[PDB]
């Protein structure tokens, strides 16, 4: 299928971010300017975000034998672009203290955002694979951006080796799936089977291998051991991007794949995913009980929240609001992780050399940074499922989705994990107010971003109807 | 107060000082034992190299490597070593290891007569020949109180200029070959063969004529020297222009040669640099004009 | 077809005879006759640039054999491909990544 | 006349051999080599699957696979060179600074 | 046709097995290049001519060249590697080999239960691959160029000397 | 055993064997002819006493190099040291293996063609790499890093230089390439492709002016293998250039082999003229010319060729 002008105007964020990458590269080649390159990056990302409105005017259609644009793509493209914009905003004050070159950071962030947009628009195995690697390789660059520091280099090595292994697993799984089916389209993965032989062994094994790869990419047990080390070693804006944008894009393409593939209805895959979600919730909540580091604790938090997301994922073929629940939860989790990691980055900015520690020391943050401490405790209560927060609305959606499909083991897992998360989140939020013994508008912009995220979480926890209406308006193609 | 006063002509494991009067000039008996042990130090010289022996400091930071070019170079300028302190491809410190061509010419001058030393004066700069013979016989004639006639002066000037052209042609050819163009050296060695034909006709030899004498020259000019000189003078300029257009106006040779190892008048003055380099620094100092000799004022 | 199996036999004979001829001359050379620094990262950068531009070259290899069938749309797509490749090359040149002597 | 199952078995054998080399080898270089073997085996499986169905999809996915493999090999070798420059060894078990 | 496939598959299996159990990095890379040549022979026996051409042009002609470049740059003389023999002790390799063998039998059991009419081996030319590449796969080509650019930028940023 | 199929198979096998023998003797006699032509360029004679006109000098060299003492260094890897001349010979030999010398006279009518030439050159870089590593000498190691960096920096655009002829022919086959030159030879439209392929083929053959030592540790038959592989590679590049840019065997009056051999021998003579005339550029300008100039030239040439082809296709 060829590309029409309607297909071109439906391709607007991809083309805009790619043109931004080219323009930023030509600006770096002209003259190394940190402010100009960061401004070009954020202007390109904002241009993609506002060209999403023209894409919505263009309607929902299939643009490629690979891509499909609908409200699903709109919502996940918007989430990825917001995460990338926040990552650049947090990254500038951190990069102000960087002695080495700073302009490659925004190039990598733009390319990773392009991969996220491709994953949002993906309707093919090739597009899913290419979006996964287009997210992964800039994350290889960003995690080990401060390669002089031992922690960042170690996290980069671990992430690169494990993601190469998971990409090999995922590609072998796609190869087995393609050998079984014969077409790489999402809708055709199982159309050649009928009258009750959907559980073909080669198709199931291939889908299990891509389940292994994506469970690495979504920090799911037992492919979760990289998460605290990579989250801790990487720079804090990189931790922000890796927590929000990569997870959101990969879970969106997993949503689309499991919705469109007829083999997603098979019971063995659903039982395996139920076991994975149960173990992910329990392990990611239990392993953060005694963490004195905020980054590892937030990594185990990411593991538990992706377990809740997978719990909402299992009832996709039974319930009707499961993808709506996933959208609401992902918006709330985006805002929660954005606020938390933004406070972490603003405390960790500027970069004070590679030989000096990047220790958080969150105890008594209110007595010198009251607004950031208020934002941090608001996001800590939001991540716990405590009411008048958007995370509570997402948790309520997950609970209703689990109640509809009689997945009571997963619901009990959610309750127990919520109790353990309550313990450690409240420990952090109350350690903020104990007793322990900037000067530019980019830092003010980052503080404004985290304050706006906290106010958005509070307002959409008190009044969640506009977000629910927006997510319901993002209706994909049946 | 010398920074490093080591032996420069003899090896470091040499006993005695050769230019002293009590040192025997003639060769000692050869021993394969000395050669074999010296092969052992040649073997462990790369392993047991200490930069403090050569005056270098802070050797092996550990960002510097030591490079030895010699002892045998693939060129006609002789055999010698240079040890380089390197950061990647950048030279930071280097001292040349010389003395591999020491022949004891001064000590030989103390054991040859005033007449029998002239062939040894030939082999000081072996591309020079009569150019090397001239200052020795001039100084001996100063000792003897000899004022040579005019024909002797013009004959010596002729042979010195012929050998100067020979040496300059070989130098330009070797520089072009070192740049990378291996073609013009054949034609310029044919030109050197023309010069050698004239020199063979006059002095009876090619490279070391031994023809200048105290008070004159060994023979009169052979009958027919002007014919060979006229053919050589007609032959030279077209070949010179051909070599110029072939290599010395080439842009690759210019890029390889321009701006490489440049120094000014102060550096040439403080280091005793003479000849082409000193005049290239803008200082007009030639002995044939400032302190004229051998009747060079009449040319 | 007889021609195709004959051509396959001819190619197999060419490969076998060439390899065996070089092996035989190595054996003959071994048989006859009696007896008696730290490398910089610029090499890695050059080889990595070769690898990346060789993969983009393989994409252009795939495109070049089907230019007529792809039409002007394929020309436009390859134009954006080559423009991105040239932007990357200009980026590499302008930052001194391809300059050996600093 | 070649069965598809035999090509898939060959690809699986190469994949588990590369994974075994990735696990049992403490060197980072041999880990990268095993990763290269695994991604090449996945590309081989895609080529066999594409050639069984008579489609160019297998070769296109192989082209994407080797683009990723080349880029990943470049990335891992850059990280290996950084590790060898700043630590003078390639021990992957010794680089374990953060844990728990 | 099938003879070349089986012989090249056995050669690739043996070469990769010698790769994973070797101590010399250059010998391991040479056996890896031999396995790549054998896998390209497997590609050519299956009719995927472009796959084998890009296997020896790029995989055995660029990536392995980069690996040999890095190995000879490091001057790996087996310091604390050649003198350890750690992977050859059974207490180290019995576990992972048993695990990989178990996964191999699971994947083989999955493979043996699929419909298989065999591979006809009709040669799929590079012309059709280039038609599909710049036809239904335009965005794949452009974003793969983007991915190669990203890998180039990251490897330049990491592998600098300063 | 009398059957036309077996007769045709044996005839094609004999044709391939004849092509290979003519190629190896042409490479050796071209080393001798390089010596003779350097003598001709440098106003001298060269070897003209061993036999009639010096034609037996090659036999003397072969006998000496066969009966020299074969040497492998004591502290060196035997397999890699033995394997480097194998690659340096056979890689560019099988690069020749696709060249069509006449209608009905070809070794392999492959569907990949100059793609297979690219595979063979990418294999051929391993000869320099292996000779540098197996010598156990850091000087030869650094020289091999430099030589391999040069060959990579020019193989990065060798194939893209050939892509203009690929685009105009519309196929990877060499017979289709020489059939598409029935009216205008490819040197006229693909002139930039012609000069870039000339530079790339000169550079990947380790010849003047793109060379340098990693040859110092080899002697006897291994050095002779490297030498004859270099000259066989020059023959290979010359014949590929003839079949890609000058119509190959196509000519008005003479038989096709006469035209092909005349064009090939002219390009060998041009190789010797290039060696005799041009000086040695430095490393930085050589790599800068390889990367900054030739590769964008090949990209722009491919774009212009595509635009011209699609404009001419009504
Ligand atoms: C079958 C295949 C083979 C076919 C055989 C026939 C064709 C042979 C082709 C040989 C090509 C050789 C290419 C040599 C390129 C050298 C580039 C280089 O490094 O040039 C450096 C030099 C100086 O550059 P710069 O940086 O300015 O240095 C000044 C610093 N003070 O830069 C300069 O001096 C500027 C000029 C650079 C070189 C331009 C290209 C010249 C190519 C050689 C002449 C060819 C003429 C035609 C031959 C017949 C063709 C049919
Ligand atoms: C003999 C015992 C072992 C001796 C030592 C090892 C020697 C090398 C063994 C492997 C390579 C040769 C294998 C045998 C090939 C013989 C030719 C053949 O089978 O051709 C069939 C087919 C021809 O093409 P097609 O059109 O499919 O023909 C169908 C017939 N109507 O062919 C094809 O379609 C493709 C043919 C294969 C691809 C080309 C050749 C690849 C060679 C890879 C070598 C890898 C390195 C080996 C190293 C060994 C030593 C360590
Ligand atoms: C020191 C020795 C190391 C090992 C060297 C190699 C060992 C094996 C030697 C014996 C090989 C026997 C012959 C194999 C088959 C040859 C014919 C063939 O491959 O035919 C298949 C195909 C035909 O193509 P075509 O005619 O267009 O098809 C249309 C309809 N069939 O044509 C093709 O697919 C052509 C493409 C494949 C050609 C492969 C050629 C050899 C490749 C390996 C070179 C190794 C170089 C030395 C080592 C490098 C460093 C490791
Ligand atoms: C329930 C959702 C969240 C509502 C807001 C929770 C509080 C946010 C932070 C507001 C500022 C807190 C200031 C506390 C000061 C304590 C001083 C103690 C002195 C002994
Ligand atoms: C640690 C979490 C434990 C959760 C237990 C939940 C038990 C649910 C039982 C459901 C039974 C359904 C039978 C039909
Ligand atoms: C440098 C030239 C290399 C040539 C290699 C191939 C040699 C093959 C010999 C074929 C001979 C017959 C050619 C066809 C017959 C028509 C021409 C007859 C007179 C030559």
């Amino acid at each position: 299928m060829t590309i029409t002008p309607q297909n071109l105007i439906a391709l607007l964020p991809l083309l805009i971010v790619g043109l931004t990458v080219v323009v930023v590269m030509l600006s770096i080649a002209w003259r190394r300017n940190h402010f100009l390159n960061a401004t070009l990056s954020v202007i390109g990302l904002n241009a993609a975000l506002v060209s999403l409105w023209f894409v919505g005017q263009a309607g929902a259609m299939d643009v490629t034998p690979l891509m499909r644009v609908d409200g699903f793509a709109m919502l996940y493209t918007g989430l990825v672009l917001l995460a990338s914009l926040a990552t650049c905003t947090f990254a500038y004050p951190w990069l102000e203290g960087y002695n080495d070159n700073k302009d490659e950071f925004y190039l990598l962030v733009l390319i990773a955002a392009l991969g996220g947009i491709l994953l949002a628009n993906a309707n093919h195995l090739a597009s899913l694979f290419l979006g996964i690697e287009l997210i992964s390789l800039p994350l290889f660059g960003l995690v080990g951006y401060a390669f002089r520091q031992k922690r960042s280099l170690e996290a980069s090595i671990k992430y690169t080796i494990l993601s190469a292994a998971a990409s090999s697993f995922l590609l072998f799984g796609m190869a087995l799936v393609y050998a079984q089916s014969g077409d790489l389209s999402f809708v055709a993965l199982g159309k050649n089977l009928g009258d009750g032989m959907l559980n073909e062994p080669l198709l199931l094994a291939g889908f299990g291998l891509m389940i292994v790869g994506l469970g690495f990419k979504l920090s799911l047990v037992p492919f979760h051991l990289w998460t605290p080390d990579v989250y801790q070693g990487a720079p804090a804006p990189v931790s922000t991007f890796l927590a929000t944008a990569s997870k959101i894009a990969i879970f969106g393409v997993v949503m689309r794949l499991f919705l469109y593939a007829p083999v997603g209805d098979s019971e063995a895959i659903r039982v395996v995913l139920a076991i994975i979600a149960f173990a992910s919730i329990i392990f990611g909540n239990l392993m953060a009980l005694s963490q004195t580091n905020i980054k590892r604790l937030l990594g185990y938090s990411s593991i538990s929240h992706l377990g809740y997301l997978l719990v909402a994922l299992i009832a996709l073929q039974t319930g009707e609001m499961s993808m709506e629940a996933v959208g609401v939860y992902l918006a709330g989790y985006l805002f929660s992780s954005l606020g938390a990691f933004g406070v972490v980055s603003l405390m960790s900015s500027p970069y004070r050399g590679p030989d000096a520690d990047s220790l958080f020391s969150y105890r008594g943050l209110f007595w010198h940074r009251p607004i950031l401490a208020a934002v941090m405790t608001v996001m800590m209560l939001s991540l716990a499922g405590i009411p008048m927060t958007l995370g509570f609305i997402g948790k309520f959606y997950v609970l209703a989705v689990g109640v509809q499909a009689h997945l009571w083991w997963l619901v009990g897992a959610v309750v127990v994990g919520s109790a353990i998360g309550l313990y450690y989140y409240l420990r952090v939020a109350v350690s903020l107010y104990l007793h322990a013994p900037p000067s530019n508008w980019q830092y003010s912009a980052g503080g404004i971003v985290v304050l706006i995220s906290a106010l958005l979480v509070l307002v959409l926890g008190v009044w969640p109807q506009p977000l629910i209406s927006i997510v319901r308006l993002a209706m994909p193609l049946m | 107060g010398h920074p490093n006063l080591r032996r420069i002509m003899m090896p470091q494991t040499w006993k005695g000082h050769p230019l002293r009067k009590d040192y025997p000039a003639r060769a000692t008996e050869f021993s394969p034992f000395e050669l074999t042990k010296a092969k052992q130090d040649l073997e462990m010289e790369a392993l047991t190299f200490k930069p403090e022996e050569w005056g270098m400091k802070r050797g092996t930071n550990e960002d510097f490597m030591f490079l030895n070019l010699g002892p045998n170079h693939p060129s006609a300028h002789g055999a010698f070593r240079i040890v380089l302190q390197l950061d990647g491809e950048e030279i930071v410190d280097c001292v040349p290891d010389i003395g591999y061509h020491h022949r004891g010419a001064e000590k030989m001058g103390e054991r040859q007569s005033w007449h029998s030393y002239i062939p040894y004066t030939d082999r000081i700069e072996y591309l020079g020949g009569c150019v090397n013979e001239m200052p020795y016989v001039l100084a001996v004639e100063k000792l003897a109180g000899i004022t040579v006639p005019d024909r002797v002066n013009v004959i010596r000037v002729m042979l010195s200029e012929l050998f100067r052209i020979n040496s300059h042609l070989l130098y330009i050819s070797t520089f072009i070959q070192d740049v990378g163009a291996m073609t013009p050296v054949f034609f310029a060695f044919t030109d050197r063969q023309k010069i050698y034909d004239l020199v063979e006709a006059i002095t009876g030899f090619r490279m070391h004529p031994a023809w200048f004498r105290i008070g004159g020259v060994a023979h009169d000019l052979p009958r027919g020297w002007d014919r060979l000189l006229r053919e050589f003078l007609d032959w030279m300029p077209k070949r010179l222009a051909s070599y110029e257009k072939a290599a010395l106006q080439n842009t690759i040779l210019k890029g390889r040669s321009q701006g490489v190892a440049a120094y000014g008048a102060k550096e040439a003055l403080e280091w005793g640099t003479t000849g082409a380099g000193l005049r290239a620094t803008g200082i007009d100092f030639d002995v044939r004009k400032a302190r004229p000799y051998s009747g060079y004022e009449n040319f | 077809s007889t021609e195709v199996i004959a051509h396959h036999w001819a190619f197999a004979i060419f490969l076998i005879v060439a390899i065996g001829l070089c092996c035989l001359m190595l054996v003959g050379g071994w048989f006859l006759g009696g007896r008696a620094l730290r490398l910089s990262a610029k090499f890695y950068l050059v080889a990595m640039f070769f690898v990346i531009f060789d993969v983009e070259a393989l994409y252009l290899f795939a495109w070049s054999t089907s230019i007529r069938e792809s039409g002007w749309v394929g020309f436009v797509e390859a134009a954006i491909f080559i423009f991105v490749l040239l932007a990357g090359l200009v980026y590499l040149v302008r930052i001194g990544a391809l300059d050996w002597t600093p | 006349m070649i069965p598809l199952q035999h090509g898939l078995i060959l690809a699986a054998i190469l994949f588990v051999l590369g994974l075994t080399g990735l696990v049992i080898r403490r060197n980072l270089l041999f880990m990268l080599i095993g990763l290269e073997i695994m991604i090449n085996a996945s590309a081989l499986a895609f080529v066999v699957a594409g050639s069984y169905w008579g489609q160019t999809d297998g070769q296109v996915m192989y082209i994407l696979a080797i683009s990723l493999a080349a880029a990943e090999a470049s990335i891992g070798l850059a990280l290996l060179l950084q590790l060898h420059r700043r630590r003078q060894n390639l021990n992957i078990d010794s680089v374990s600074e953060m844990r728990g | 046709m099938e003879f070349a496939f089986y012989i090249c598959g056995l050669i690739a299996i043996l070469a990769t097995l010698r790769v994973i159990t070797h101590t010399n990095p250059v010998h391991a890379l040479l056996y890896l290049i031999i396995s790549l040549l054998a896998i390209s022979g497997v590609f050519f026996s299956l009719g995927a001519y472009f796959a084998g051409a890009l296997e020896i042009i790029v995989y055995a002609g660029a990536i392995m060249v980069l690996f040999v470049f890095v190995v000879m740059m490091l001057n790996l003389g087996g310091s604390e590697i050649e003198q350890e023999r750690q992977w050859l002790k059974p207490q180290v390799w019995i576990g992972p080999a048993i695990l990989s063998a178990i996964m191999l039998v699971v994947i083989v059991y999955a493979i043996l239960g699929v419909n298989d009419q065999g591979i006809d081996g009709t040669p799929i030319s590079a012309k059709a691959v280039g038609i599909t590449l710049f036809g239904p796969y335009v965005l794949a080509v452009e974003l793969a160029s983007m991915l190669l650019l990203a890998g180039l930028v990251v490897a330049f940023h990491v592998g600098r000397e300063e | 055993w009398i059957s036309p199929e077996l007769i045709e198979i044996l005839l094609t096998i004999l044709k391939a064997v004849v092509i290979l023998l003519v190629v190896v003797t042409c490479g050796a006699f071209m080393s001798f002819g390089e010596r003779r032509l350097l003598g001709l360029f440098q106003n001298r004679y060269g070897p003209n006493r061993v036999g009639w006109g010096g034609s037996l000098q090659l036999v003397a060299d072969m006998i000496k190099m066969f009966f020299k003492e074969d040497w492998i260094p004591k502290f060196s890897d035997r397999v890699i040291f033995t394997l480097a001349p194998m690659i340096a010979f056979t890689s560019l030999l099988l690069a020749f293996a696709i060249v069509p010398v006449s209608p009905g006279w070809v070794v392999a009518d492959l569907n990949i063609g100059i793609l297979f030439f690219l595979m063979m050159a990418g294999l051929a870089v391993y000869a320099v790499l292996f000779a540098g590593w197996s010598s156990n000498n850091k000087y030869s190691l650094l020289g091999a890093m430099r030589a391999s960096a040069q060959t990579l920096s020019y193989e990065v655009f060798l194939g893209l230089s050939l892509m203009g002829v690929v685009a105009q022919a519309g196929s990877f086959n060499m017979t289709d390439i020489v059939n598409s030159q029935a009216h205008v030879w490819n040197v006229i439209p693909q002139f930039f492709g012609f000069i870039t392929f000339a530079i790339a083929g000169v550079a990947v053959c380790h010849r003047h002016p793109f060379d340098q030592g990693y040859h110092i540790e080899y002697s006897g038959m291994k050095f002779g293998l490297f030498f004859v592989g270099e000259y066989i590679g020059i023959v290979t590049i010359s014949a590929l250039m003839v079949t890609l840019f000058f119509g190959g065997w196509q000519g008005p009056l003479l038989p096709p082999f006469i035209w092909f051999a005349l064009k090939t021998a002219f390009f060998m003579m041009m190789f010797i003229l290039i060696r005799a005339s041009l000086p040695r550029p430095r490393y930085d300008q050589v790599m800068s010319f390889g990367w900054k100039i030739c590769l964008p030239l090949t990209l722009i040439n491919l774009l212009v060729t595509a635009a011209v082809i699609l404009w001419q296709a009504q």
